[PDB]
């Protein structure tokens, strides 16, 4: 089936310079015109650059004139987006499109975050019951993911296995740090029966932690 | 607009309009983007849609008015819907502002005391669950031996679930370790349309 995959994306600081990947693969890439697609924080969507299959090869957004490059490798059915003199403005999830009039295909997104502060991975707190009155019935637990930059992290509950009644909540930035939570709320006869795990992936600083959800004392 | 709360099964309508005519080679095609997920076009060349896009949605329009209509809304129709045009036909390629969607929103209604393993880093987080309510609106209060506090407290709330179409928030509220021992009562108080009084959740250390 046809997939795209992008990757490169993370911090930088202004004036540095990102090369972002894409990975296309379910149909023969060099037919088709491809096209990145970024999005701002809270912000809609907006055209950075295309390049076709033709002699020549591209388009740009204005501001991004000189600055970026779009390329493509189609003996490795890659597209690429070079990335040099970045801007606070250019701090977004950049998508990769594979239009036919009209971008029919889009890859996941990945996220540049142009900005001076450093990478700090987080830390992962169990969030426990601290009363015996919700008890029997449903328990719901937490996991606290606190103190990281940039986004994003990822949670999961039980590797993906708990994927109904879960609230990842948005995170909260301040003082450069971000911190947000994830409920889950599972049968009391399933917990503390059987583990109950929050697995948090933080590629930024390649932290990758589990914390088993253990019943206080 | 840039809104649109429609019940299950009624109609809804979008309307875009653009600055110059776009009837000409293609080109103005409509995207949905669902929560946490990337783009996808559902109509192409005004009123063909995609494959895959169910009968329910309609494009018209011609010049520089089109319409994207919906005969019977459901569940896994709520998210994003944008306008766009062809980046060749007239360039560069612009979309719309935002499909008529913008919010607030974010406790917890279960509230759990700081764990250990964080007040050993000299932290301390009270966090309050305020899962599946609906209308989004809701006010949640912290108080800390009876005195409100505003400070150092994050609220954030989930897009709308497709499954039960309810939201959900998550409130932190965050001291320093010598601060939380020095109070004895946590509360997490939430005012919502659903109860005459607000809803109280607290434990004293």
């Amino acid at each position: 089936e046809v997939q795209l995959q992008q990757s490169g994306p993370e911090l930088v600081k202004p004036g540095a310079s990102v090369k972002i990947s894409c990975k296309a693969s379910g149909y023969t890439f060099t037919d088709y015109y491809i096209n990145w697609m970024k999005q701002k924080p809270g912000q809609g969507l907006e055209w950075i650059g295309r390049i076709y299959p033709g002699y020549g090869n591209t388009k740009y957004n204005d501001k991004f004139k000189g600055k970026a490059t779009l390329t493509e490798d189609t003996s490795s059915n890659t597209a690429y987006m070079q990335l040099n003199s970045l801007t606070s403005e250019d701090t977004a999830v950049y998508f990769c499109a594979r239009s036919l009039t009209f971008f029919d295909v889009w890859g996941a997104g990945t996220t540049v975050t142009v900005s001076s502060a450093k990478t700090t991975p987080p830390s992962v707190y169990p969030l426990a019951p601290g009363s015996a009155a919700q008890t029997n019935s449903m328990v719901t637990l937490g996991c606290l993911v606190k103190g990281y930059f940039p986004e994003p992290v990822t949670v999961t509950w039980n590797s993906g296995s708990l994927s109904s009644g879960v609230h990842t909540f948005p995170a909260v930035l301040q003082s450069d740090l971000y911190t947000l939570s994830s409920s889950v709320t599972v049968p009391s006869s399933t917990w503390p029966s059987e583990t109950v795990t929050c697995n948090v992936a933080h590629p930024a600083s390649s932290t990758k932690v589990d914390k088993k959800i253990v019943p206080r004392d | 607009p840039h809104s649109a709360s429609g019940p299950p099964d009624q109609t809804v309508t979008i309307s875009c309009s653009g600055s110059s005519s776009n009837i000409e080679g293609n080109t103005v095609n409509w995207y949905q983007q669902f929560p946490g997920k990337a783009p996808q076009l559902l109509i192409y060349g005004k009123d063909q849609r995609p494959s895959g896009v169910p009968d329910r949605f309609s494009a018209s329009k011609s010049g520089t008015s089109a319409s994207l209509t919906i005969s019977g809304l459901q569940a896994e129709d709520e998210a994003d819907y944008y306008c766009a045009a062809w980046d060749d036909s007239l360039n560069g390629w612009v979309f719309g502002g935002g499909t008529k969607l913008t919010v607030l929103g974010a406790p917890t209604v279960s509230i759990f005391p700081p764990s250990s393993e964080q007040l050993t880093s000299g932290g301390a987080s009270v966090v309050c669950f305020l899962n599946n309510f609906y209308p989004k609106d809701i006010n949640v209060k912290w108080k800390i031996d009876g005195s409100e506090r505003q400070n150092g407290v994050l609220n954030s709330w989930t897009d709308q679930d497709s499954k039960d179409s309810t939201y959900s928030m998550s409130s932190t509220l965050t001291l320093t370790k010598d601060e939380y021992e020095r109070h004895n009562s946590y509360t997490c108080e939430a005012t919502h349309k659903t109860s005459t009084s607000p809803i109280v959740k607290s434990f004293n250390r």
